[PDB]
């Protein structure tokens, strides 16, 4: 079975 | 102006959303130099680093971030996603730890850190977390797509009707949004999406390669037009991850060795190290040339040796699988690129310029299902090492402990020497079957069976019980080596009954929807006192099973799990089956090999995608249509007259039993050299100048 995908957080910046 | 650094900072984020990585790179690093202390920055520039493979670079920006910002959660999840593709799972737990505890509200972490409990198979903890996730940001798609592939796995089919609505609803927004999908493509198959959209979904997941190559600025590389420079020797390049003990190495082991080298050189690129077994010592024995890529990560590098060695025709054999670099495909290395075997789709990407399938997998009316141009096998595209690995499964015999073929079964390299000595042993017609009558020898080795133990010795000849192959030889075991003992398997190792017909199916369990569990259970309605064997995989599944098919009238007892086996027992246990029953979401391709290489007859029903025609491919091969149904009223009535009608299964079975020696199936040595000539036509229609186009003969 192949690496299970991630989901990287863009950070805003104020 | 601090307005300055987070303007550059936040239109960056918007250029990486749109995948225009290039100029993101370029405004996070305008920021840092407005602004060297920007925090924010450096973790979203480490994003996109990682996006490129260049992932120490990446860690080195992540550990800046929180230098700065000692409690920034979103650098300690980005980092835990880098640090898990290098393969740093303890490293990623703990900054995913870290970061839900610095804030628990953070539903990316949570999601992060659910993907790790399912890639380490605690599937209950995934689950948790995902919902955690879902919880907190109920628009999610990474999230609730991993989700439902997690009750894929265990079939908890609670609301499945919603749930692949919703997947479907998922991905055709992330298509429009032209962003990338969050079904993977090697689930796709799984789910009721559009030829299109599957096809889609691989091209975006290839798109991530170029992603990773373009900041290698390399030039197209200049390909050889002739076979001048290899003395008129076709050079072909296998590239895998899976040289080694892994089912790929299972099915072609034996291909590479038997190219004839008057008219190829035959090059494996291993994209793994070496793992010590038998698989990778015979690949590397017997290839031309064997180079071992796993040391040479830069897929630039890498490309350029590949290149350097003068391949015509480069053969992809990951597609999108764990140990794949397509980068390296992406590169184009070679003038000829096919997909081949490993993957049981198409890539979707214009790197690839074949797939090389069969008119029964892939017929030319689906042609619109793959980005490749079709290349026909002339029988199946689909082979197997079995005559090789488990030649002591040629020949059996039973025991007449009352006549069955597959309720008390004996097996061995050595077996015809032992029943010479036996001279009460009877030759029934059905090759031939010799029959043990219930005599002294027989009684031992019941009773070795019942009292459990490993093994015995009659007459000088050793008789090992089938559950403890792993005791006796290890290597026996995994098919490294050919048993040299006489095995004993029966029903009742399995808990199978003795006086009924057994269905089986050894696929994981993710390949079942309620779908084919219906069918199944309309077959076992109509075949008074048949059972169902199964799969644990995983175990935490078989309640699942049980409840849907108690519901659907079927009692508990009907059904019969088992644990996986070591991979010479899984082969050499489906002798005790009447009859396999094929999934048709996807079907068994490995698996559909291994029953018939047992002699049991399979049940299918051809879909539409590649995944679902397998099969049925393998049996036009053997040659026997009969199994083949068109529908699933056909599906039912074939299973249920095998399990009805008793000389009619007799006949069946003597059909498989006989034609997996005699038909192409089974023979390494015919496939490879139909394997060569499609070759050549791929290579005269390049040499002539035109692009790829379909060989179908
Ligand atoms: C897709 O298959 C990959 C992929 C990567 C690694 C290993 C495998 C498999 N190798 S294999 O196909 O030859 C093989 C072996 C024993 C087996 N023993 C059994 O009792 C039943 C099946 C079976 C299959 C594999 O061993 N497993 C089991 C595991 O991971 O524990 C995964 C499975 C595939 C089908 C069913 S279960």
């Amino acid at each position: 079975t192949h690496e299970t995908g991630t989901t990287n957080t863009a950070t805003t910046a104020t | 102006c601090p307005t300055h650094a987070d303007s550059l900072n936040n239109l960056a984020n918007i250029k990486r959303e749109q995948g225009n990585i290039e100029e993101a790179v370029r405004l996070y690093r305008k920021a840092l130099e407005v602004f060297p202390e920007f925090a924010a920055a450096h973790s979203n520039l480490a994003s996109v680093l990682q996006q490129q493979g260049k992932l120490q670079e990446a860690l080195m920006h992540y550990k800046e971030a929180i230098r700065i910002s000692p409690t920034f959660a979103d650098a300690y999840s980005n980092m835990g996603n880098t640090l898990k593709e290098m393969q740093d799972v303890q490293g990623a737990l703990q900054c995913y730890t870290r970061a839900i505890q610095i804030n628990p509200a953070f539903a990316d972490a949570h999601s992060n850190l659910a993907s790790i409990h399912k890639d380490s198979g605690n599937i209950p903890e995934a689950i948790a977390s995902y919902r955690t996730a879902l919880k907190l940001k109920p628009d999610f798609p990474d999230a609730y797509c991993n989700l439902a592939h997690c009750l894929q796995i265990v079939c908890d089919w609670t609301d499945y009707d919603e749930r692949m609505k919703k997947l479907v609803s998922i991905v055709a927004d992330q298509l429009e949004k032209n962003r990338l999908p969050s079904v993977h493509p090697h689930h796709s198959m799984l789910y009721p999406l559009s030829h299109g959209f599957r096809k889609a979904i691989a091209e975006r997941h290839g798109n991530l390669c170029l992603d990773k190559i373009n900041v290698l600025h390399k030039p197209p590389y200049e390909h050889p037009k002739d076979l001048k420079l290899s003395d008129g020797r076709l050079r072909v390049g296998y590239v895998s991850s899976d040289f080694g003990n892994h089912p790929t190495s299972h099915l072609m082991q034996s291909i590479p060795g038997m190219h004839n080298p008057d008219k190829f050189e035959v090059f494996c690129y291993a994209l793994s190290p070496d793992d010590g077994t038998n698989f990778r010592v015979k690949v590397m024995a017997e290839a031309n040339h064997f180079i071992d890529l796993s040391q040479i990560p830069c897929n630039g590098k890498a490309a350029d040796r590949i290149h350097q060695d003068g391949i015509h025709i480069l053969v992809n054999m990951n597609g999108y699988t764990k140990g794949a670099r397509n980068e390296l495909f992406a590169l184009r290395p070679a003038p000829i690129q096919a997909m081949w075997l490993g993957y049981p789709g198409t890539s979707g990407a214009l790197f690839m310029d074949y797939i090389i399938t069969d008119q029964e997998t892939s017929p030319a009316e689906v042609a619109e299902q793959y980005s490749e141009k079709l290349a026909y096998m002339p029988h199946t595209f689909f082979i197997g090492d079995h005559a090789n690995m488990f030649p002591h499964l040629k020949k059996k015999a039973v025991i007449d402990f009352k006549i069955y073929d597959n309720r008390i079964v004996l097996n061995g390299i050595d077996l015809k020497a032992f029943l010479d000595s036996l001279p009460d042993v009877k030759i029934v017609k059905m090759l031939n079957m010799p029959v043990i009558p219930m005599n002294t020898i027989a009684e031992a080795v019941i009773e070795m069976i019942n009292r459990g133990q490993i093994q015995i010795t009659i007459n000088g000849f050793s008789i090992s019980n089938g559950l403890a192959t792993t005791q006796i030889n290890n290597k026996a075991a995994t098919g490294e080596e050919v048993p040299r003992t006489i095995i004993v398997t029966t029903r009742s190792q399995y808990g199978l009954p003795e006086d009924a017909i057994v269905y089986c199916n050894f696929n994981q369990l993710y390949k079942i929807d309620p779908s084919t569990l219906q069918m199944w259970a309309n077959i076992l309605k109509r075949v008074p006192n048949s059972v169902l064997w199964l799969l644990r995989f995983p175990a935490v599944g078989e309640p699942n099973i049980q409840q849907y098919a108690q519901n659907m009238g079927l009692p508990q007892n009907r059904i019969i799990f088992s644990p996986v086996a070591p991979k010479e027992e899984h082969v050499r246990r489906g002798q005790l089956a009447d009859v396999c029953l094929d999934t048709p979401l996807c079907n068994g391709h490995t698996t559909g090999m291994d029953v018939l290489w047992a002699g049991t007859p399979m049940v299918t029903m051809p879909g539409e995608t590649l995944a679902s025609r397998v099969a049925a491919s393998q049996l036009t091969c053997l040659g026997c249509l009969e199994l083949i149904a068109k529908n699933r009223q056909e599906y039912e009535d074939i299973a249920v007259k095998l399990g009805t009608d008793l000389e009619y299964l007799k006949k069946v079975r003597g059909k498989v039993w006989k034609q997996r020696i005699s038909s192409p199936l089974f023979n390494t040595k015919q496939y490879t050299m139909e394997l060569e000539r499609l070759y050549l036509q791929m290579w005269e229609h390049y040499a002539a100048g035109n692009k790829p186009d379909h060989m179908i003969k």
